[PDB]
Order: structure tokens, then C-alpha cells, then sequence
């Protein structure tokens, strides 16, 4: 119900060796492309973990 | 009717007056395909209920 609101932006979304890693869950996001993160910076994206 | 079928996505874009009959997938995420086609692999095509 209290879902966090932290403001993580205007940083690099790197995934290269993160996508080959297996034991990683889950970082492609349908939201622009699941490739457009690396240089791709956010404006204002609120993480609600 | 799930005679009707539609595809999910083509790698390029539109292409007017032309038809594909093409049934593999591409790798995009979560289980993107073992090998190249077989099980795990979302197929393009999904029918209508």
C-alpha cells in the first residue's frame, strides 16, 4: 500500500552483461523497447518497489 | 472462431499488398525461443475467441 516513490533518473540503464546473466530475473520492459535503456535516460521514473 | 488468426509482431515494418505466411519467432525476452523454434517460443500468431 505504501509503495515506494524514489525518483530514479537521469542514469544509465546498463545491461549488457546483465541480460547474459542467467541468474538474473527479469530487466526487458515492453514500456519503449527492451534494448532502448543503455544511454536511455529517464525524465522523472518513480521506482515503486 | 479461433479459425481467424492474426500475427503478435513482425521484426520489420508493414509492407503494403503483400502476405507472409512466415510461422518462427524472434528472440525478444523472458523465454525468447530454444534453439531457434521449438518449445518456449510465444508463438507470432494468436487466434480469435
Amino acid at each position: 500500500y505504501a509503495w515506494n516513490r524514489k525518483r530514479i533518473s537521469n542514469c544509465v540503464a546498463d545491461y549488457s552483461v546483465l541480460y547474459n546473466s542467467a541468474s538474473f530475473s527479469t530487466f526487458k520492459c515492453y514500456g519503449v523497447s527492451p534494448t532502448k535503456l543503455n544511454d536511455l535516460c529517464f525524465t522523472n521514473v518513480y521506482a515503486d518497489s | 472462431n479461433y479459425n481467424y488468426l492474426y500475427r503478435l509482431f513482425r521484426k520489420s515494418n508493414l509492407k503494403p499488398f503483400e502476405r507472409d505466411i512466415s510461422t518462427e519467432i524472434y528472440q525478444a525476452g523472458s523465454t525468447p525461443c530454444n534453439g531457434v523454434e521449438g518449445f518456449n517460443c510465444y508463438f507470432p500468431l494468436q487466434s480469435y475467441g
